């Protein structure tokens, strides 16, 4: 229930939260890579015992499209127990603010599989994302991915 | 030495190494070396190529023979440092780079690499000297300045760090960018230097001066509030913290800080102004109601009648909304066990109110309205509650009430499975969990929990099939092979512990060794950031990375895997039949020693043949990995066949001991280890250390000492 900027010490906790609800995983060095390259972009939700419950792994695009800077959500999830609370929405708005203020991001982007109803309903409806397009067989299982964009204007 | 024709080939040998594909380079080395074996540098280039593709000591032999032949040459030392760093032997690699640089002082790249090794080995003394020599080589780049200041900051020399940052910052009078992000992060680091040297007073003044330069708005404001609270500037902290709540009113520490600024709360406990303390939180309800903190946070410190009033409104609030997480939220309030009864009796009354009416209690019928589905979440709360309290009879009765109402809800079956687990019945617990998974096939979470309960019931293969649904099954040992690559700690631990109680030691040792490998990887992952962090200029973050890695092996997961490995290594030493990983029925027959020599020989003949079949199976697996480079030699049997399990147990104990004061079990295991090693003075001291903490009446202490007395008096004879 405590949301806050992510630290180095809670990176492994984010990885665990990712290994629990996503198919869709990276090794810790890539989390380390996010912390060092963009230290204030990632946020974390925490249970009373100090363990990571939800998170948002955020970054700025290393190779920007057309030269305009923009943010990218690489991963976000909440443990099944703590869902339907507002944790994800609140994690996103904190990370979004940091993208704009620190890095001057003109927009933000992510990928979602077409069959994920909870995710789409989160971005397109409550977070006001637009569907930029569809990427064929983006995921390992061959499922198509919606490319979502939120323009800041 | 000195030939014109061989030079063109000697260079192609090196160029081929840089471009990888080491087969071509070796082709340029061989013709020259067979007729000139005494060239040191030459043997070395042959070695690293034979090392680079592999494998492995074939290279080391050519390297070491070449390094002995040329005393003498920085080329031989540089390459020896390369293969050492490649093989993760850092103390040896660092010693190679210093010798490589002593022979070639004008080569700065060696120092650039050396600093990485010295940062990894946490040699702050030599690191500073190296970062300094690099700064003198290229004072132009900002990174080399930060690297020296940070290295000096880590040594505790804050003053020297201050001069370095201040010297550089003055060399740019025009600007402002630069990066503007490097500048922002550098200033925060400079403010950290000042705070660590000139105290909080100076650090606060400096922070206010650099406000225009800091891009990270949260980092600034949080650091400001920490300072303003320390200097007892309450009116300033009051407003600053308010800026933080505006940005993120879900951050608990902000409320604890705002309360402290008003003086309604001390640095530790909340004293006093208990009336105005609530009043603040009531005004914090004006902070847009989208935040639950103003109502929830006081529930921690409230008591008596005012707690009952607020916990009632809070519970009703989440019950009417139908939040499944309602118990997990309130759950932490049970720390005092008095509120536990209060909450228990309150929601028990919620249960029988919804009986005749649809409204809570009695007097709520005067305020009318009604609720249709609240009985579910009341039942579900009570189901979770009594399971936590440990009733299990009352608990299971409630889930059934919830399931009878709505059979399609997954969470209801999650709790019921837990209760069966607490009842000691694992088989039915596993089945219920699988039924819950069947209710959601697209959710990896419910799938993972299902595999866990399968593991707890010692169905390893059934669990592997279950996780095979959500894993990338391309290459290495299936779903489980992928779970190891993704550093999934819980599965390797649960799988290994399962093999452990099934007396399958080879596989248990395998799973535990993977946890070892995961932690070794995490410890090693920081290596590249001893360079990259100064390129991005994330200084305060790099500091956290360094301090995190220092205690990285102090973890429940590593402890459990190390403890489990040592326990199995003890069994390998004690029982001669443990190496064959006997089946549980076969394990108990040989452990009882009541069987005759006729039956005993029969079991061993079977156990050996079955081992051979596993060994034969392992080879087919290795052939599979190879054809698909780095393979895996131990498919699980290599560990359990160790010549001395005591040594391996001793290795596993290495990273346990430094944290042994907070985890006295490490001292106990140590005592048990050296007792078997016939080294009693080293065994007794560890036993004594474990006796100081938690000891005297402790069961694990007396059983170890009893074991200690049995072996020590057995060293002699009477
Ligand atoms: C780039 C990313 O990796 S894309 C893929 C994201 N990862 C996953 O989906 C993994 C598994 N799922 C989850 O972890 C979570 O369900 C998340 C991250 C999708 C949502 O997080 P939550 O905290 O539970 O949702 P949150 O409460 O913050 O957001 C609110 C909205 O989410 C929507 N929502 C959340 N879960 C669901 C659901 N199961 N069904 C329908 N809608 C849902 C609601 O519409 C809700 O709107 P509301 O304001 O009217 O209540
Ligand atoms: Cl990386
Ligand atoms: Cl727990
Ligand atoms: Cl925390
Ligand atoms: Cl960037
Ligand atoms: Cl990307
Ligand atoms: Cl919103
Ligand atoms: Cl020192
Ligand atoms: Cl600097
Ligand atoms: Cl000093
Ligand atoms: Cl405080
Ligand atoms: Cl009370
Ligand atoms: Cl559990
Ligand atoms: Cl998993
Ligand atoms: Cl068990
Ligand atoms: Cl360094
Ligand atoms: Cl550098
Ligand atoms: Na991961
Ligand atoms: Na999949
Ligand atoms: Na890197």
């Amino acid at each position: 229930m405590d949301i806050r900027p992510a630290r180095i010490s809670d990176l492994t906790g984010m990885q665990n939260c990712n290994l629990h609800n996503l198919p869709e995983n990276y090794q810790l060095k890539y989390y380390l890579y996010h912390a060092i390259s963009w230290p204030m972009l990632s946020y974390v939700a925490t249970d009373p015992k100090g363990r990571v419950v939800g998170y948002v792994l955020a970054k700025m695009e290393e190779e920007p499209k057309d030269g305009i800077p923009h943010g990218h959500i690489t991963s976000v999830s909440v443990m099944r127990s703590y869902r339907h609370l507002g944790l994800a929405k609140r994690l996103m708005v904190q990370s979004q603010r940091a993208m704009v203020e620190v890095y001057g991001a003109k927009y933000m982007s992510l990928h979602v599989r077409k069959s994920n109803r909870a995710a789409i309903h989160l971005y397109r409806d409550t977070l006001q994302f637009d569907v930029q397009g569809i990427e064929s067989k983006y995921y390992a299982d061959g499922e198509d991915a919606y490319a979502m964009h939120k323009d800041f204007s | 030495q000195l030939s014109p024709k061989e030079i063109t080939l000697f260079r192609t040998a090196l160029k081929c190494y840089e471009t990888k594909q080491y087969k071509k380079g070796l082709k340029a080395i061989e013709p020259l070396l067979e007729r000139h074996p005494e060239h040191g540098e030459s043997l070395a280039i042959k070695g690293i190529l034979l090392h680079s593709l592999g494998n492995t000591k074939e290279g080391y032999d050519n390297v070491r023979l070449g390094l002995r032949n040329d005393v003498g040459s920085g080329v031989c030392w540089h390459i020896f440092g390369l293969i050492s760093r490649a093989d993760k032997d850092y103390v040896q690699a660092a010693k190679c780079y210093i010798n490589a640089h002593k022979l070639e002082k004008n080569n700065s790249s060696l120092l650039r690499d050396l600093a990485l090794l010295q940062s990894q080995l946490r040699q702050y003394k030599a690191l500073a000297d190296t970062r300094n020599a690099l700064l003198q080589d290229n004072p132009g780049v900002r990174a080399n300045w930060s690297a020296l200041a940070v290295a000096q900051f880590l040594r505790g020399e804050y003053a020297s760090a201050y001069k370095i940052v201040d010297a550089f910052e003055s060399t740019i009078n025009q600007g402002v960018p630069v990066d503007t992000q490097e500048e922002s992060e550098a200033m925060l680091f400079m403010n950290l230097v000042i705070l660590k040297k000139d105290g909080v007073e100076d650090a606060y003044k400096h922070l206010l001066s650099i406000e225009k330069k800091v891009l990270d708005r949260v980092a600034f404001l949080e650091t400001r509030a920490e300072y303003e609270l320390y200097l007892s500037k309450m009116e300033e902290a009051k407003s600053t913290i308010y800026l933080l709540l505006d940005r993120n009113p879900d951050n608990h520490q902000y409320y604890y800080n705002l309360q402290r600024a008003y003086g309604y709360e001390d640095a530790s406990g909340k004293v006093l102004d208990s009336a105005e303390w609530l009043n603040l939180y009531s005004q914090l309800a004006k902070r847009y109601p989208k935040s639950e903190c103003p109502t929830r946070l006081p529930l921690e410190k409230l008591e008596g009648d005012e707690f009952l009033t607020h916990v009632d409104l809070y519970l009703r609030k989440k019950l009417k909304r139908g939040i499944p997480s309602v118990f997990v939220d309130v759950k932490s309030l049970y720390k005092d066990t008095k509120k536990c009864k209060v909450v228990e009796d309150l929601v028990s009354k919620y249960a029988s109110s919804l009986s005749t009416t649809n409204k809570f209690s009695e007097d709520d019928d005067n305020s009318q309205i009604e609720i249709p589905t609240t009985l579910l979440w009341t039942y579900y709360f009570l189901a979770q509650h009594f399971d936590h309290v440990g009733e299990l009879e009352k608990a299971e009765k409630y889930v059934d009430l919830a399931i009878d109402h709505t059979p399609t809800l997954v969470e209801l079956f999650m709790t019921k499975a837990r209760i069966s687990k607490h009842k000691g019945e694992l088989q039915t617990a596993m089945e219920i969990m699988d039924h819950a998974r069947k209710l959601d096939l697209q959710d990896r979470f419910i799938n993972g929990k299902c595999a866990k309960y399968m593991l707890r019931n010692d169905e390893n293969e059934l669990a592997a099939k279950t996780v095979s649904l959500f894993t990338r099954n391309e290459a290495v040992g299936g779903a489980v092979g992928d779970l190891a690559d993704m550093q999934c700690l819980w599965y390797m631990l649960e799988d290994g512990k399962s093999f452990a109680r099934q007396k399958k030691f080879a596989l248990a040792l395998k799973r535990f060794s993977t946890v070892f490998k995961i932690f070794d990887t995490w410890a090693d992952d920081q290596f590249d950031f001893h360079f990259f962090a100064f390129r991005k200029g994330s200084l305060r973050t790099y500091l956290d990375l360094m301090s995190w890695e220092d205690s990285v092996y102090d973890d429940p997961s590593f402890r459990e895997a190390a403890q489990g490995s040592i326990e199995i290594y003890f069994a390998l030493f004690d029982l001669p039949f443990a190496k064959y990983s006997p089946k549980l029925p076969d394990f108990e027959k040989l452990s009882s020693g009541e069987i005759n020599e006729e039956e005993e020989k029969k079991i061993y003949k079977k156990l050996k043949k079955d081992l051979s079949k596993r060994l034969e199976r392992a080879e087919k697996l290795k052939e599979a990995d190879k054809s698909r480079k780095y393979d895996e030699d131990p498919l699980g049997e290599n560990l359990v066949a160790t010549s001395e399990p005591l040594k391996e147990a001793q290795k596993c104990l290495e990273k346990l001991l430094p944290y042994g004061d907070k985890n006295p079990s490490a001292y106990i295991l140590a005592a048990q280890l050296y007792t078997r090693l016939k080294n009693f003075d080293t065994a007794s001291k560890y036993l004594e250390q474990a006796k100081v903490i938690l000891g005297q009446n402790d069961p694990t202490v007396i059983s170890t000492e009893k074991f200690y007395n049995s072996i020590k008096t057995q060293s002699n004879a009477a």
